């Protein structure tokens, strides 16, 4: 038998990870008959072969492979070096080769200029000697056919796909498996009657993007002849822990209005890739739930779910939904009822944009729940780590509040430029009519005045504020539009974000804000008009990274020794220059065997000017604030491998638990240095 | 040349044959899509080339 | 304030009144691929 | 404005923009007739005062 | 009779004065004139009321007519365009190297 | 000429061969260019062998 | 392919996708509810010759 899965299957590691409990199969037992297959090199060959050929030809060829039929290529050097190898060590010559050619190669002459051997080599071709010879222009369908029928195939090129490539001659003449009745691996085929494909995982959620292309192309042409089997059917047929790889499903639920004992389904939705660990933690299963529980504010485990995922779309009309944040009708979600779970798979929580250790700027619209998400995020501290303290995050209003006329006060006086308004309430009435969605022309006349305030005041103030903030440690900073972080030249990762709710209603729900609620809302419209359209991309994309890796590591280092499983890596200054103390800058947490490996890495080729001060901090541990400015290069994440759970924010500060006296401050030209205990 | 078996079989099902009116209606729809653009039809000629 | 809550309900209704199926871009690469 | 608020007729320019393309390409020297009339009638997002 | 001197200033002043300038866009494209995402890109709705539609049309027609030419599909043109920018002048190969290093490739 | 003609400093054979080979691999990357040039070389050694070295 | 007489030279090809009026029969409404299709395509006399 043979089964194909949407994932890169390997015979070494895929047994360790399993992949079958991954996709949701109950293979767990003394099964030892589901033998995997090596498709790493096959994916690499597919990528290399799409470079020259066409995707349709390559995929429609590779689909007709009999993966349970062992075979192999072996490439020949070109004709010249081939003949050189025929000559030297001549007792390997196939008998097809011409009698004259063999009789002339068996001679010990220099072969400098043999008048007849030159002709005999000119009229010699490789294709006649070795029978199955693929081509330099094979037009690959015969490649897969010849791999299907036979044991060895002879190529004169490297662009081949289907099996491994073996060398024919020694390296000089070139330039620079048992079955188990339940074989599995990627790349479905239709070679036999027993090839099956495991359904249950959507096509748009496949993460590899080459397996994804292969599946799309094969499933749009061979839909009616493929054998689909779900994870339950596969289960019935059968019957250095990596962090940042989490299992995700999505929840199927509908809205219910249980008034006076009469159930009434109202709407059906899909939560779109909440991670499985959070559903396990919160104890979510098939039952009814109330998602407010008091005073019309969400119960906040529901808020955590909605903020840890992508967004929910209606199942009737396949479009996004954006559930209502208020508690006023027409639409109010007060009671839901989860009904099932569909496609499960792993994803890489580490975004590709994040490779170096640097600050993070998360742009959100105005009316989002930034305050409540901060209140909910500052509490988590898994292994005594405090993954996101409240002091490491920069509020969105801070850069505008630090001005003599603050920014919002500066824009409140904008009604003087209009032809005639005479008051802020008349401005809010002249802009949007008797609901939101203001008049676009009037909003444009207002934006032409709002813009110079944002380009001439806010940008110059922010260009200094973000520098001052970057000096004193990594911080997670928010904003109301990417243009704020782009005009003011912001350093760090620029993550746009978005929330699954209607943010414009929060601007009416919240009361005690400067100016009327209508003014806050018009201000949000102006920021949204100053936005430079680009994909906001689902706020949960960040919170999933923030939370998920720690929960997994808590299973591995839940009970080990804190001294043996810990570390900290900061800027070092020698015991002199007191006219040793290091600023932390990072706090690693990982098993002992990886701390041993991190203990020996360089960590010293990274420099920065640390400027210690003499100011005291109200916090308990007696410590003095400091600063630091990296010079040359930034710490890449590869050093802190995928097996440790580090922190993303940190303040710069030094503790002084010896001879308490703060003298004069200074700059010292620190050097990075690993700092753990004995372990 | 292509080959086909000659022996008792196990009753396959392959629904491919269709009538002429369906082919003609599909052709009319394809033409009314492709009509009057020349960018929809350039790649077909290149492929035949 | 009841006028204000009337405004809120009117905006939520108008937000629910969105279109479901709307092709507003240009479809020519899709025609060629079709 | 009173007529515009009373009238059921809503003028969306997704009919002109849907029955014909603005990038139809014949005689690659210049603009095609379809592209020409669309550029001469940008359909709308504006007032039909 | 006007002076012909080569004006000079510190590099950190050029980079901090020139590169801080940003566009002053007084009538932006409305957010409701972009379709959903296609990877990293959104498309102008054909019923846009902006002035960017003529820009979009010009670049669209140019791209179509460029790609339609059969010359742009042989290996020779591909190779010429590849070798057009392989010169003996610097290209900041360092940061390329130490950025490839960050994903464990030699 | 009035410019110092930069002579080759006699780099090692192994690393220089590897460098030039990787550079050639970068130039002729697809099978079609390589097939064209190899067919040209074969036809030259069949016919043009002797008029040019 | 008409060789050299005007009378058999095709001057349009059109498709219909709806009727026109109270009338009902396609053979009657087809002459006035059609859309012309087709578009030229340049070539190179040098290359061909």
């Amino acid at each position: 038998a043979y089964i194909a899965v949407p994932a890169v299957v390997d015979s070494r590691s895929s047994e360790a990870i399993g992949l079958l409990e991954s996709f949701g199969v109950d293979a767990g037992s003394d099964a030892n008959d589901v033998s995997y297959q090596d498709h790493d090199y096959v994916v690499d060959q597919l990528q290399y072969m799409l470079d020259g050929y066409e995707a349709g030809d390559v995929i429609d060829a590779l689909v007709y492979r009999n993966w349970l039929h062992h075979s192999v290529y072996c490439l020949l050097p070109p004709k010249s070096q081939l003949l050189e190898y025929w000559k030297s060590n001549p007792s390997v010559i196939p008998d097809n080769v011409d009698r004259r050619l063999r009789k002339r190669l068996m001679l010990k002459k220099d072969l400098r200029k043999d008048d007849e051997y030159n002709q005999l080599a000119r009229a010699f071709k490789i294709s006649d000697v070795y029978a199955p010879l693929i081509s330099s222009t094979t037009s690959p369908m015969t490649m897969i056919q010849n791999l299907n029928q036979g044991e060895i195939v002879y190529t004169t090129t490297d662009r081949v796909i289907g099996a491994r490539v073996l060398l024919y001659a020694p390296r000089k003449y070139y330039a620079s498996v048992p079955h188990s009745r339940f074989n599995v691996g990627t790349f479905p085929s239709i070679a036999t009657p027993k090839c099956s494909v495991m359904s249950g995982v959507d096509i748009e959620s496949i993460p590899n993007e080459f397996i994804k292309l292969f599946y799309q192309r094969v499933k749009s042409i061979h839909a009616n002849i493929l054998n689909d089997i779900s994870p339950q059917i596969v289960s019935d047929m059968i019957n250095h822990v990596d962090v940042y790889r989490v299992d995700v499903v999505n929840v199927l639920f509908e809205v219910v209005d249980v008034a006076d004992g009469l159930r009434s389904v109202s709407r059906k939705l899909i939560m779109h890739t909440v991670p499985v660990c959070i559903l396990e933690l919160l104890g979510i299963e098939i039952a009814d739930y109330c998602i407010r529980q008091e005073d019309g504010m969400f119960t906040d485990w529901f808020l955590l779910l909605t903020m840890l995922s992508d967004g929910l779309t209606d199942r009737r009309t396949h479009c996004q939904y954006l559930i209502n944040p208020s508690s006023m009708p027409p639409d109010v979600i007060l009671n839901i009822s989860i009904t099932g779970f569909i496609n499960r798979h792993t994803i890489d929580v580490m975004p590709d944009v994040y490779d170096f250790i640097k600050p993070i700027g998360a742009v959100l619209p105005k009316g989002s729940f930034k305050s409540t998400i901060m209140r909910v995020l500052d509490s988590i501290s898994v292994l005594g780590v405090k993954i996101m303290p409240r002091a490491h995050v920069v509020d969105s209003d801070e850069v505008g509040e630090q001005m003599e006329p603050t920014f919002e006060h500066a824009v409140m006086e904008i009604y003087k430029g209009i032809a005639g308004v005479d008051s802020l309430d008349d401005l809010t009435k002249w802009v949007l009519n008797s609901d939101l969605v203001p008049h676009d022309d009037r909003l444009g006349q207002l934006f032409q005045a709002f813009l110079p305030l944002a380009k001439d005041l806010l940008a110059p103030m922010a260009r200094q504020f973000y520098d001052n903030s970057m000096s004193e440690g990594r911080l997670l900073t928010f904003a109301h539009a990417d243009s704020e972080l782009l005009n003011a030249n912001y350093f760090g990762h620029l993550l746009r974000l978005k929330i699954p709710y209607i943010t414009e209603v929060n601007l009416m729900i919240r009361k005690n804000r400067e100016g009327g609620e209508l003014f806050q809302l018009v201000l949000s419209y102006l920021y949204k008009m100053y936005a430079t359209s680009a994909q906001p991309k689902w706020f949960g994309s960040l919170l999933r990274l923030l939370i998920c890796p720690w929960l997994h590591m808590e299973k591995l280092i839940g009970e080990a020794d804190p001294a043996s499983t810990s570390a900290e890596i900061g800027w070092h200054v020698p015991r002199e220059q007191l006219m040793d103390g290091f600023i932390p800058y990072v706090s690693i947490r990982a098993p002992r065997l990886v701390i041993e490996e991190l203990m020996e890495k360089n960590w010293g080729q990274y420099h920065a000017q640390v400027i210690v001060t003499d100011q005291l901090v109200v916090g308990e541990p007696r410590r003095v604030s400091a600063k630091a400015v990296i010079k040359g290069n930034h710490l890449p994440v590869k050093l802190i491998s995928r097996f440790a759970c580090f922190t993303l924010t940190s303040k710069y500060e030094m503790r002084l638990p010896c001879g308490h006296s703060t003298g004069r401050g200074a700059a010292y030209n620190a050097r990075l240095a690993f700092r753990s205990d004995l372990a | 040349t292509v080959t086909s078996p000659y022996a008792p079989s196990v009753n396959r099902l392959m629904p491919y044959r269709i009538s002429n009116a369906e082919r003609q209606i599909s052709q009319i729809i394809r033409v009314m899509n492709i009509g009057n653009n020349a960018t929809v039809i350039q790649p077909v000629l290149q492929d035949i080339s | 304030s009841s006028e204000i809550q009337r405004h809120i309900t009117e905006f939520i209704s108008s937000w629910q009144n969105h279109p479901i199926v709307q092709v507003s871009a240009d479809v020519e690469n899709r025609k060629t691929a079709q | 404005v009173l007529l515009q608020r009373i009238s059921p007729l809503q003028i969306d320019p997704t009919i002109i923009s849907n029955t014909m393309s603005t990038v139809s390409e014949s005689t690659t020297q210049t603009l095609s007739p379809a592209s020409s009339i669309l550029g001469k009638l940008r359909p709308s997002n504006s007032d039909f005062s | 009779c006007t002076s012909g001197i080569f004006l000079v200033r510190t590099p950190t002043e050029t980079v901090l004065q020139e590169y801080t300038q940003s566009p002053e866009i007084k009538v932006p494209i409305p957010q409701k004139d972009w379709t959903g995402p296609i990877g990293e890109i959104r498309i102008l709705k054909d019923t846009t009321s902006s002035i960017a539609r003529y820009l979009y049309r010009t670049w669209y027609l140019a791209a179509a007519r460029m790609a339609a030419q059969p010359r742009t599909w042989d290996p020779l043109f591909q190779a010429i365009m590849r070798s057009q920018y392989v010169t003996a002048r610097g290209g900041s190969g360092a940061t390329l190297r130490e950025s490839l290093y960050a994903i464990n490739v030699s | 000429p009035r410019n110092p003609k930069k002579s080759g400093r006699a780099a090692p054979r192994e690393v220089r061969e590897q460098f030039t080979q990787a550079l050639s691999d970068y130039l002729m990357q697809n099978p079609e260019l390589k097939s064209r040039v190899l067919r040209g070389r074969s036809e030259w050694e069949k016919y043009g062998a002797g008029i040019i070295h | 392919y008409v060789r050299l007489d005007r009378d058999r030279v095709p001057t349009m090809v059109g498709v219909t996708r709806q009727s026109r009026d109270t009338i009902t029969q396609p053979a009657l409404s087809l002459s006035t509810t059609n859309t012309t299709v087709g578009v030229p395509l340049a070539l190179d006399a040098r290359a061909i010759t």
